[PDB]
């Protein structure tokens, strides 16, 4: 996987060039935002269970056909499997937020996920809706003004939303 | 490429768990040292030519035969001297990448892995490069953390060559 | 789903061999108990509503707060009471499947596997269900083998919840 | 795998319904035929070797091109492999007869068998003919009136023929 | 099919290395014995019919019942006698292949592997064939190395049947 | 794998025939050339390193785009991997020369190599050029008149060239 720093390095190496002054300054500015990034990872991580369950509730409320007899998510083992997928995706989204690069999420989670669901008969479009639900729940927790030093977290919040949206699109 | 950040993720992933406080603290440590690394990278970058040429001559000075015997693996001619300069340029450039990445990742994946096979196949002496590296360490003119950062990676490469 | 028949086949297959006399005898044992199981299933089926509603109230009676505190995991409102009834209905229906299959297979694959994660995620108490099951065991009105059959699966579920 | 009982259960569950009175009565009638089913499994099992060899003989007598030099079944290892396939298929047919459902035969034996033979160069149509030969040999032994209490075994014999025919079609 | 040459390659390959002097020497040994093997193969080939028929009768002579009892596995009729002759012909032909290959490879892959299952399935006695082989060994009329070569493979087959 | 002897055997068996007098004489003549064959294997084996490095040098001299930043062979690990492939192919060419049959080279080395390179992004046409370079280097060493008893090695040299050419075509 790449992190925000090595992503730049790989692009520079593949060209045989040193990082330009502006690229070094861009990375420096990323370092300045460090605390906001780590807070986001800490807050989503510390609220993982609540984020998955609340998103799961909303999902099944809007798509009741998934949980009625015959539904892909009917029965304990399938429901548990579905809940587990939600958590897996969330876990990998925190890894990407932590490193500042989508590679880990793409390579170790999303790659081939659409094909896997199609073979199992899992409704991908419904998974995507679940991911969107987790985004809403997770971002409200991330951007909660209480118990945290005041500041503008717009950019990091946008970046995280991007990882969730990438996850939803990968299976929708 | 290994960096303090990717190793923390790899560890948590290999354990199927979310990152822990210890891992978050690891990120804080990385962030605190980042700027010294970026500043050292900038300094070395602005002196690439001087440092490269200066190191090339240093190697020829301690290993004069490399410019006197004939051979593809020697710099007795113009071509070989370009090869040599180029090689030294790779070492320097990749060391600035380590300073930017906050880890040895760039050196391990771009230059270290397989270097023994490369030197053995084209008959290049690891001592030539060890010499060029020492030169850099004594002519970059850095100081403080930026200096300690640069030298940590310069020594790493040296040990990999001996 | 495990049944005395599929386990015998799995065993022989895992050993790359044809079924043995012991396995054929296993089938005979299963066949001898089958009718008691089908009859018990019919009885419970004809009383599904009475048994389900009766068990729902039983749970509310021993856990009144579930109908008094507000919360998605509680049946303080109409919706939650339907969820609860539905859940109890699943337990009963799947128990008749075990009686028909002559084994715990249906319970293991449809309701038991992953039940801990389900209850932990939606904050449901396994004791609520344990209560509903006990009610069933004391109100199905079965007797003889049909009774012993039904209760064997009702107890199995109970132990799985505690 | 499913057995005759769980097959019905799965169809009922996927609908969220209890088994109807007529379905329970149908299963009850199946239980009544139990002895005939177990006798069939015992008789084919106890005569497996004879069934495979006699079928193999007939097959090679009608299709001599399989055993002459260059033939798929020429040489000891290929002949032994061919004999082994015959036994494998027979073994799985007894499992299906024992459980009263084709699932075990389909899932653990026939699934992907056609593709496997095509890649190896095994003449599937000739395997199918071999399976048909085993059916004839096996069913004469199953329906032999000697040494067994008298009765009508038509339905079970038909069901077994069905598993053999399914096997032949899966590779023909 | 195993031959001294393929085994040497398999060994080196299993070790991810180039062939060694020992392996090259192995080739020399194989080459030195090759002609005796090709000459023995030619001799046996020119007498295939005589050797086959002569061996068939030998088996019937020591096992007369094979021509007197009725049965698919016996040669009481014309058909069975052709089967038997054919079988003996396979043994001989494949033995000449071993002589040509300088190893047991042909016998192992074409006739030995699975021979127990074949004999057990069609009720053929390995002693019948052991008899036919002994006949060959005493009627090929070879001598010297060509004789030692032929018999080494004829004995190999015999031991495989007992 | 087959060696020069078993190749003939397999063709004869698949026909149910003994080797003809002319085939036995052909093999006998092959045995007569034995020393030349073993010398070829010994000489290429004993000069493997030099053959790979000299071929590698020539290859990179004509195709400098492979070693400049961004090139498939840029960086130590890729260069080492490329060098390793060269050696692998050479190793298998010696096995084929040793046995007198291409089977080992085809089955254990070339089969599926083109598809593997396409997936990795390795320029096959450049590998083929590398193989051609190794052929030139290897054959000069094989046919060097010094330190070896005089004779005509044309046929064995041609055969070896054939294995190299087969390798180049398998990825070009
Ligand atoms: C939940 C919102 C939805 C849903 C999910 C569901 N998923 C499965 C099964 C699998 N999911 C995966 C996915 C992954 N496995 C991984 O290791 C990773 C990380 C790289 C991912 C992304 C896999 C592999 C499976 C199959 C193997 C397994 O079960 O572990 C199921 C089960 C399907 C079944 O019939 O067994 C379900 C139900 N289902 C829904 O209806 C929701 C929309
Ligand atoms: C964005 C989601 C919201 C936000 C973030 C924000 N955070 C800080 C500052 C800090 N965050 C931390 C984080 C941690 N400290 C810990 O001990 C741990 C556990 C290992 C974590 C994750 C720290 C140490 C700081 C600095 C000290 C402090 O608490 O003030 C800032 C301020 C700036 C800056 O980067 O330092 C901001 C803006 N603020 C918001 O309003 C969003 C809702
Ligand atoms: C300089 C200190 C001395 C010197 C050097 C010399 N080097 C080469 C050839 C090569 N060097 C490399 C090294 C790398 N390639 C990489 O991709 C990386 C990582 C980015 C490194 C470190 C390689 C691969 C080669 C061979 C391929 C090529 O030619 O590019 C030569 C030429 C050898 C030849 O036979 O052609 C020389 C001369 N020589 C000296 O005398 C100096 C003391
Ligand atoms: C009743 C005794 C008490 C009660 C129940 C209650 N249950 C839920 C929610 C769920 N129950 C299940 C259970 C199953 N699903 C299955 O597929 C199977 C196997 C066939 C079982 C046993 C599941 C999956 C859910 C959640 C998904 C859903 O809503 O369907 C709730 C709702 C919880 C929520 O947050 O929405 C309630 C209230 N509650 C009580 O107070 C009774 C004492
Ligand atoms: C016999 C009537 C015909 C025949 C058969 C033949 N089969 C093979 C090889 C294989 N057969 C299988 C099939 C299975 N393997 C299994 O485990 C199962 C159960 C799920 C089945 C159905 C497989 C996997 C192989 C290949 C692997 C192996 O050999 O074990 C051969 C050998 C082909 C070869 O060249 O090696 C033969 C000859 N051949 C005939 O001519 C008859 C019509
Ligand atoms: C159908 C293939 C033929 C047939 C069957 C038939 N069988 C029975 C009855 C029994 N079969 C058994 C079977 C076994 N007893 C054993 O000890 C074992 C080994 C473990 C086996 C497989 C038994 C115990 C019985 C009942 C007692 C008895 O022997 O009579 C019947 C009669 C009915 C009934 O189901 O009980 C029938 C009709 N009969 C035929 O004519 C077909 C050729
Ligand atoms: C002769 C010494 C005695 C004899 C022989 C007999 N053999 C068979 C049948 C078979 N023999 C083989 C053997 C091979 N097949 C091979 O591919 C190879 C390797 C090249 C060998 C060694 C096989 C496969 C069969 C069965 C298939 C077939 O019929 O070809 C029979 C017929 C048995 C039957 O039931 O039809 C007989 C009679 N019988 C004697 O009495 C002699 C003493
Ligand atoms: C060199 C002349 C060219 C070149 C080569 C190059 N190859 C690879 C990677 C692989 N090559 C193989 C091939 C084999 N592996 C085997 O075990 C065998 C014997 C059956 C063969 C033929 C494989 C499997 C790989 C991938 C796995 C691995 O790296 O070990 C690379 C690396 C590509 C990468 O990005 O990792 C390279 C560079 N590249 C060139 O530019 C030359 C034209
Ligand atoms: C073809 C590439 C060139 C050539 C070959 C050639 N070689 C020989 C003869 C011999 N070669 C060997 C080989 C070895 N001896 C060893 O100890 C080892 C290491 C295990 C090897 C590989 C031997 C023993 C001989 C015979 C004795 C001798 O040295 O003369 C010949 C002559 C004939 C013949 O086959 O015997 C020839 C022609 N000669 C050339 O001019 C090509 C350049």
């Amino acid at each position: 996987m790449f992190d925000v720093f090595t992503r730049v390095v790989s692009q520079a190496d593949a060209r045989g060039e040193y990082l330009s002054g502006s690229q070094l300054d861009a990375l420096s500015a990323t370092v300045a935002e460090g605390n906001k990034r780590i807070d986001s990872v800490n807050r989503i991580t510390g609220n993982a269970s609540a984020i998955v369950s609340n998103a799961a509730r909303a999902l099944f409320a809007e798509q009741p056909q998934l949980i009625q007899p015959g539904g892909n998510a009917y029965t304990s083992r399938r429901m548990a499997a579905c809940l587990r997928d939600m958590e897996i995706i969330l876990r990998y989204v925190t890894y990407a937020t932590f490193t500042g690069d989508a590679s880990v999420l793409e390579d170790r989670c999303l790659n081939g996920l659409r094909e896997t669901y199609v073979a199992l008969g899992v409704p991908g479009a419904s998974v995507a809706a679940g991911v969107q639900k987790m985004k809403e729940a997770a971002l409200d927790i991330v951007n909660d003004p209480n118990g945290i030093t005041r500041g503008d977290c717009s950019a990091i919040v946008a970046e995280i939303a991007g990882y969730f949206d990438r996850a939803a699109a990968a299976v929708a | 490429m290994k960096t303090p950040l990717t190793e923390a993720v790899s560890t948590a992933d290999s354990q199927g768990r979310f990152l822990s406080s210890t891992e978050l603290q690891i990120a804080f440590g990385r962030l605190r040292q980042a700027n010294a690394g970026l500043q050292a990278a900038k300094a070395l970058t602005d002196n690439a030519q001087s440092l490269v040429n200066g190191a090339a001559q240093a190697v020829y000075n301690k290993f004069p035969y490399t410019t006197q015997t004939q051979g593809n693996n020697f710099a007795a001619d113009q071509r070989g001297k370009d090869k040599c300069a180029r090689d030294i340029g790779y070492y320097l450039r990749i060391v600035t990448y380590c300073l930017v990445a906050g880890g040895t990742g760039p050196l391990d994946e771009y230059l270290i892995a397989g270097i023994d096979e490369i030197n053995r196949t084209f008959d290049l002496s690891p001592s030539w490069y060890v010499e060029a590296l020492k030169y850099i360490k004594a002519n970059h003119g850095l100081s403080g953390d930026a200096r300690d950062e640069a030298n940590s990676y310069l020594d790493y490469a040296i040990n990999a060559l001996s």
